[PDB]
C-alpha cells in the first residue's frame, strides 16, 4: 500500500480488526485516542439487526448481574436500541 | 353518585388514573421516557349516578370507587383536573377488575 | 321548559353558553389569540321539554339551569341570540357536572 | 363469577387459556416454530358474572371453568398475568364446548 | 343438545358434513378434481341448545340429525374432527331441508 514518509514501514495487523467503528461516540471512555476500551468483555453476535427493546433488555440484564463490559456485534443498532444504550 | 375535585360523571361514565409507568426493569436497567407508551392498569376515582341504557329504571355501575381495573387500549376520554390527567369510560368499555 | 332571550329547545337539547377563554397565564405571558382552540367549558342557560327517544313517557332532562358542564370536542350547532354566540347540545353528549 | 390470579372478567366476558401447540408430527419430524401459527384449543380459567345484555334479569354464562373449547380465528383480547399470556372473549363468541 | 365425535355446539349452530363431490357424469367420462369446486348438499350431525337471539325463553333448533339440507354459498365455519373435516353453520342461514 502507498505510505506517507520518505521510509517505508512494516506493520503487522495481529488479533482480529474488521475495521468498524462504534455507532455513537456517547461510548468513549478514554479520553486520549477517543477510544472504547474493556477489558473481560462479553460478545454478543447477533445475525439481524436489533431494534426491538424486548430483544436487547436481558443481554444487558446478564452483564449487570454478572458486573462485566458488553460489546453487541450486528447488522445495525436501531433508533430504540441505541436510545437505551445510550441512555443507560 | 361520587364526586371527585368538584367533578361529577354523568350517566353511567367512570373516571379513572392511570397508574405510573414503569422505567426502571427488574434488573438495574431504565427504560427511555419515550418507551412505556401506555399503562392499562388504572385506579376509579368517581361514579357516574345510573345507567341510561336499561329500560325502564336506570340501573347502577357496577364498579365501585377505589378498585383496581384492566383498561381497554383504544377507548377513553382524556379530561383535566388541576393539571393533572384524568381518562373518563363508560361502564361497557371497563374490560376486568382486579381482585385482592 | 325554561326558555331565555325569546329561545326554547325542543325535545332534550339543551343550551350551554361556552366560558370566556384564557389570554394570560398565571405569570405576565400573554396568549396569541390563534392559539387557545376552543374552550370545553361551559354553563347551561336554556333546557328543553323532555326526552322523547324514551318509551312511553318523556323523560326530563337530567341537568339543571345554572350548572357548570364538561362539554365533548365534536358536537355541538351554533345558535345567535342578540348577535352573541351559544351552543346547543343534547343531553347525552354532557361529558360531566361540575359541584360546588 | 370466579376469580383466577387476582382477577375477575366483567360481565360476560370470559378468560380462557390458549393450549400448546404440537412440535413433532405423528413421525419423528419436528417442525418450524413460526409454522404452527395460532392454535384455536383452548381451556377456561375464569368466568365473568352475568350477561348484561339480557333484559331485565342477567342471564349467566353457558360455560364453567374447566371445559374445552373451541375459539374463533379473529376475536380475543389479550392480557398478561404473571407473564403468562391469557385471552379474553365474550360469552357468545366461542364456538363451541367440548363434552367427557 | 346432541353431541357428535366428541363435540357439541353452542347455542343453535348447526354441524353438518359436506357430501362427496362427484366425479363421473350420467356417461363414462370423468371430471377433474379441480373443477367441482364445493358442494351445497350436507346431513346434520350435530344441533345446539337454543337460539339465544330469541328474547326470553329460548327456542330450540329447526333441525334435527339425520336430516339433509341445503347450504348457502358463502357462508359457513370450518372445523376439523378425527383429521375430517366438517362445517358449523348458525340456524338461521340454512337456506331448506329435504323431505322423503
Amino acid at each position: 500500500k502507498d505510505g506517507k514518509t520518505l521510509n517505508d514501514e512494516l506493520e503487522i495487523i495481529e488479533g482480529m480488526k474488521f475495521d468498524r467503528g462504534y455507532i455513537s461516540p456517547y461510548f468513549i471512555n478514554t479520553s486520549k485516542g477517543q477510544k472504547c476500551e474493556f477489558q473481560d468483555a462479553y460478545v454478543l453476535l447477533s445475525e439481524k439487526k436489533i431494534s426491538s427493546i424486548q430483544s436487547i433488555v436481558p443481554a444487558l440484564e446478564i452483564a449487570n448481574a454478572h458486573r462485566k463490559p458488553l460489546v453487541i456485534i450486528a447488522e445495525d443498532v436501531d433508533g430504540e436500541a441505541l436510545s437505551t444504550l445510550v441512555l443507560n | 353518585g361520587q364526586a371527585f375535585r368538584k367533578f361529577l360523571p354523568l350517566f353511567d361514565r367512570v373516571l379513572v388514573e392511570r397508574s405510573a409507568a414503569e422505567t426502571v426493569t427488574k434488573g438495574g436497567i431504565m427504560l427511555p421516557e419515550k418507551s412505556q407508551g401506555k399503562v392499562l392498569q388504572a385506579t376509579v376515582v368517581a361514579v357516574g349516578s345510573g345507567s341510561k341504557g336499561k329500560g325502564g329504571e336506570i340501573q347502577p355501575v357496577s364498579v365501585k370507587v377505589g378498585d383496581k381495573v384492566l383498561l381497554p387500549e383504544y377507548g377513553g376520554t382524556k379530561v383535566v383536573l388541576d393539571d393533572k390527567d384524568y381518562f373518563l369510560f363508560r361502564d361497557g368499555d371497563i374490560l376486568g377488575k382486579y381482585v385482592d
